[PDB]
């Protein structure tokens, strides 16, 4: 296992915000981790299958595959 | 000892790139320049510098004293024009021959001047890490690196430049070095190829938002560089035998360090494409990353294919004359 | 961005416009420019405030008599 | 060999990998930049999108990008006479049609 | 559908065989036929010779006996067009010198590169020699002629040099005619 | 050139011949066919050249004109050379 | 990338250490050099420095100097008309500017 | 799999030396050729080519993408003025850069390419007739050959070319070696000098019945090219001690190869003479003899004795614009 | 100028365009004034 990372500055809301991985790093990849730092705090955001149960304040998010 | 004094305020008159010469703390006047050639290169051959000075009164050389040893100190900038760019820096002086009532001078930076010394006595760097050896044989300038992995050992003879253990290095790192600007870079090369412009670049289109090339040249031998590079590398390991590196249908050639990470950065290097020369932008510098896009100027408009997006900068040359400011660039892509 | 010049503040004005009806119809012309530059003043003025007077609050780095 | 014009869809051979192609340029003839040209549908031109091809940019391959900004599947299915089109500079198709060959990346991928 | 300028109508009473006029896509000038017009075409016949080797198989391969042929040019033309006002001096005088000015002048604000180019003429002189693709090449006119009492000329002269786009066939250039 | 019965035939087509004869013939699949073809030239009656070259040609635009439009009148301005370098004996038979 | 003029005094990120630059224009505006201009504040001139600083050299991102010369700390307040001002040239301040940016070192500083 | 197709009925025209260029099965028009420079070396530098094609529509690169690999069919010819051969080959690209709307390709024959490709693995042939060596070396070319006597042994390195193998062989037998036309020739130099003449190239004389040379250049220099071959060889054998051959008066100079037959044609070779400029002649290929009689153009038309009557042919080069076809060949005489 | 040769033929409008004139460059106006 190697560890590398990447990161992403928000300018607006999106309302989906969806963030995409090259294709070599997508090639080797075995876990991934989200942070948000917002006002020097950073938390980590947990994962849901679609969004189930959560809703207007849960830290979410949801994987999904490209046909690329 | 040496003091730090304020610029005077009877220089009042701005300049289009070269704004004042000085030795020491005298002024030759800037009307008498006819000339300018500044010369930023890709490699540790340092920053270069030509001054034309027309002489007729046999001033320059005869009551100024210019020979072998003579410190400028020169403030190159554009403030105004395509790059907002000034700096100062200093020149040491080899030669300047007089002719014809004239004066060329050939300068080169101090700060790689230092570096191009050969050395009286050896040094050797038994188990160092890179970075101990860049501050001890540079100890003047600032340090940009990012591709840095391990530790070795290298060794610097009697009449041998520094220069070439730099070079060395960066052919065991796989980087590109250039000292411009007070600064020494050590780039590495893969992630070069990932890197995002930061101009553009167009031809034949008049309501560009960018800048604009007026003359270009192709360059089609891409043979021509991959010639010497097309080898299989193998080397002699006291523990482990026979060591090779590299594709499996080339012809071998040997080399003498066993590293296994050294023989692999062993072949790599920068492929010219394109020349092309642009109305003095003073931004231009090596490792400058641009789009370019070129359009045809007869039958239908069509785009030229056979120049990539992105091209990295590998030389710069600015140059000066009395009426036009004019910069030249060569252009290259990472095998 | 620390330092405000009019360019980034017509760059943000200009980003967080986009995807709307009716504001993204204007997004190169003379009324923005104009309306961005006269609101960059305000941030430029309290920008500098802070740090003059942060500078002349002491002695060793005041820079007029009376302060 | 046949070439293909540098204008043609077809220049990417998978149907399934033409429709992020497909799907950029029809959100930008769909947006309200500031380059964009007007163009209403004419009375002659209802089952001819090439007319319509050739009279804007002045190139006959580019009917694909009208079918596609018009709405239709079918190129046999008539266009509403009088439907008001946006359609972007050819420049720009062509810019995004080498990325799209050569590449073959989302346009806000991340890369180290 | 091009704008008509100069002494186009027939009010004068010259005949359409006095006249020369010039079209393209967005302009058409009409004018009459000075004293000094001409029409010019030329040759080049023949240095790597020498005497030592000259003789007292093709006629192509022996250029050291007999003479080679290198190149040519496309017919040239040099009209110093005239016009005169009799009705309205704007549409005849003062308009036509604006229209040849703004044919010979480029459009570096077009789309396309092809409509950069300053674009090209017909020719026809009279109405019996006819010429496409036509170049203009220079233009002059003087600023001293009489004029209207609202500033507009009441007659003036152009001087033009028009120039041939490509070298003509042998079978070609008789068509012209 | 002046025409006295038809003009066409006397002014107006003898300018158009020169105009071909001037030019070369590029369509042709042969070699020496794509060179202009040389004249015969014939000084009264007396001075005789053969394979004579082309070399410039000028006419007037303002010359007098038919009904019909055709010329009835015009000058031609033509420079000619030969096509060898002659010998002393060669030369005198032309005259 | 937004870049800043060469102008302007912000090209020194830390608000502590750009007091040695305004210490030396200051003093400089108070002194007696040959290159000095005198100008006076006109009436239209009470609330906008940028107005003075075109009139006098012909670039507007010199405010800041016509604000330190007034003996001030924000724009909002006005200056009193008719007050005398002296001011240097722009070289002389643009390459100061570039001194602390990039030396920093004080005027006087002995090195070996 | 390559399918062999007849020629199209489309091509009617008939040109000087260059008839029509290829790629594959699609045709360059011939009118864009602007240039043509064929060369024929006398030594195994194989033939080679240079093309300069107008290119205003960025065509020829762009669309048909031409770089290191392209294959190009020509053909090359003369079918009706002075010598009327005809032929056809195929070339290999190096590169082609593009400047002013204009091609340059330079290009090279592709039987001799394969021969001046670096080896990845070394070949040896122990006691091996030479007729094998080079049938192995060069399994696509027609062997010409008379001088060959004995039997040795030969080397090929990693990283060396299959030339170098033959042009040991040849010196070793003391012939002269070109490629041209698919065929590779080995003559001997002994039997060179009384060979009857082909051809006659007479100058200052009008009523001659063969050729005419307009320029010609005189060499004296024969020191030039003898100065390096003055040497008495000798070598080291492990049965015999050593061995001398050659002169008694000279210097000695110590090779390798201790083998009588290879020392005594050590120092063979041909002198160069004279050059000249004739007009577009297709028949000369280097290996011919001619006869050479000058004619002084003053005084009292002296013959030229300074001047050899039997020459040989070493380099022929055949040149095209786009009015006029040009040779030019160098004339020497064995030692 | 001078036209060209070796050719004229019978991929074909690109060898037309290029023999076909170019145009090169331009001038800005110019008077002659003889004021009084």
């Amino acid at each position: 296992l190697e560890i590398q990372e990447v990161t992403y500055t928000v300018t607006a809301a999106k309302e989906f915000l969806e963030v995409v991985l090259s294709k070599a790093l997508t090639a080797v990849c075995y876990k991934l981790e989200v942070f948000v730092t917002t006002d020097g705090k950073t938390t980590q955001w947990s994962s849901s299958t679609m969004f189930r149960l959560a809703g207007s304040k849960s830290q979410v998010y949801v994987e999904f595959y490209k046909p690329s | 000892t040496k003091t730090t004094t304020a610029p005077e305020t009877d220089s009042k008159r701005t300049q289009l790139f070269l704004q004042s010469v000085s030795i020491g703390q005298n002024e030759i006047p800037r009307e008498m320049i006819v000339g300018c050639t500044y010369v930023e290169p890709g490699e540790l051959s340092g920053p270069q510098l030509m001054l034309m000075i027309r002489d007729s009164t046999a001033y320059v050389v005869n009551k100024l004293g210019v020979k072998f040893g003579t410190i400028l100190t020169v403030s190159l900038g554009d403030p105004e024009g395509h790059g907002g760019i000034l700096f100062s820096e200093e020149f040491f002086v080899l030669k300047a021959p007089r002719k014809d009532d004239t004066v060329l001078i050939y300068a080169f930076s101090n700060p790689v001047r230092l570096l191009k010394v050969p050395s009286t006595s050896a040094q050797y760097f038994v188990d160092k890490p890179p970075s101990a050896v860049v501050s001890s044989l540079a100890p003047g300038l600032k340090v940009n690196a990012d591709s840095f992995r391990k530790t070795s050992t290298y060794h610097l003879n009697v009449g041998e430049k520094p220069t070439k253990v730099l070079q060395e290095i960066a052919r065991d790192t796989g980087s590109m070095c250039w000292a411009s600007r007070g600064m020494i870079n050590f780039k590495s090369m893969e992630k070069m190829a990932n890197a995002a412009p930061s101009l553009t670049y167009e031809s034949a289109n008049p309501n560009t938002s960018g800048f604009t090339i007026s003359q270009f040249n192709i360059l089609n031998a891409d043979y021509e560089y991959q010639r010497r590079h097309n080898y299989r590398m193998a080397s002699y390991d006291m523990t482990k035998g026979v060591v090779y590196s590299g594709n499996q249908e080339d012809p071998i050639k040997f080399t003498s360090n066993p590293d296994p990470t050294a023989l692999a950065n062993y072949n790599k290097f920068i492929l010219p494409r394109l020349d092309m020369l642009v109305e003095g932008n003073a931004a231009l510098t090596p490792g400058t990353t641009l789009k370019i896009v070129v359009h045809n100027t007869a039958g239908d408009g069509e785009l030229d294919e056979s120049i990539p997006d992105k091209m990295i900068v590998m030389s710069v040359t600015h140059f000066e004359d009395r009426f036009r400011f004019v910069s030249r660039a060569q252009l290259g892509v990472v095998n | 961005k620390t330092t405000p010049t009019k360019d980034s503040i017509r760059a943000e004005f200009e980003e967080l416009v986009e995807k709307d009806s009716f504001w993204s119809k204007f997004v190169g012309s003379q009324f923005v420019s104009m309306l961005t530059l006269f609101i960059t003043q305000i941030v430029y003025r309290c920008f500098q405030y802070a740090d003059a007077a942060l500078a002349e609050g002491f002695i060793s780095t005041a820079t007029r008599r009376s302060s | 060999q046949y070439p293909l014009s540098r204008y043609d869809d077809r220049n990417i051979a998978d149907p399934i990998l033409r429709a992020e192609l497909r799907k950029e340029v029809m959100l930008m003839c769909e947006s309200n930049d500031k380059n964009l040209t007007i163009y209403y549908v004419l009375p002659d031109e209802q089952y001819r999108p090439d007319l319509l091809a050739y009279r804007m940019w002045g190139i006959a391959e580019l009917r694909w990008v009208v079918t596609l900004a018009a709405g239709l599947e079918d190129e046999s299915q008539g266009m509403t006479v009088g439907k008001k089109l946006k359609l972007p500079p050819a420049t720009w198709i062509r810019e995004m049609i080498r990325h799209f060959q050569y590449d073959g990346q989302v346009i806000g991928t991340l890369s180290i | 559908a091009p704008i008509a300028y100069g002494v186009y109508s027939q009010a004068d009473g010259v005949s359409p065989y006095l006249k020369v006029t010039l079209t393209n896509s967005q302009y058409q000038v009409t004018g009459y036929i000075s004293q000094g017009a001409a029409m010019n075409m030329a040759q080049n016949w023949e240095s790597m010779g020498s005497v030592s080797g000259a003789l007292g198989t093709t006629s192509v391969a022996r250029w050291n006996s007999l003479m080679v042929w290198e190149g040519g040019t496309p017919p040239t033309f040099t009209l110093p067009v005239t016009f005169i006002a009799l009705n309205n001096p704007f549409i005849e005088v003062s308009g036509a010198i604006a229209a040849l000015t703004a044919m010979i002048s480029p459009e570096l604000k077009a789309a396309n590169v092809g409509g950069q180019i300053p674009e090209r003429v017909t020719l026809n002189i009279g109405r019996r020699i006819n010429i496409t693709d036509v170049a203009i090449q220079d233009l002059s006119f003087d600023l001293d002629a009489p004029r209207d009492s609202n500033g507009y000329f009441l007659k003036n002269t152009v001087n033009l040099q028009l120039t041939g786009s490509s070298i003509y066939n042998s079978s070609d250039i008789v068509r012209a005619f």
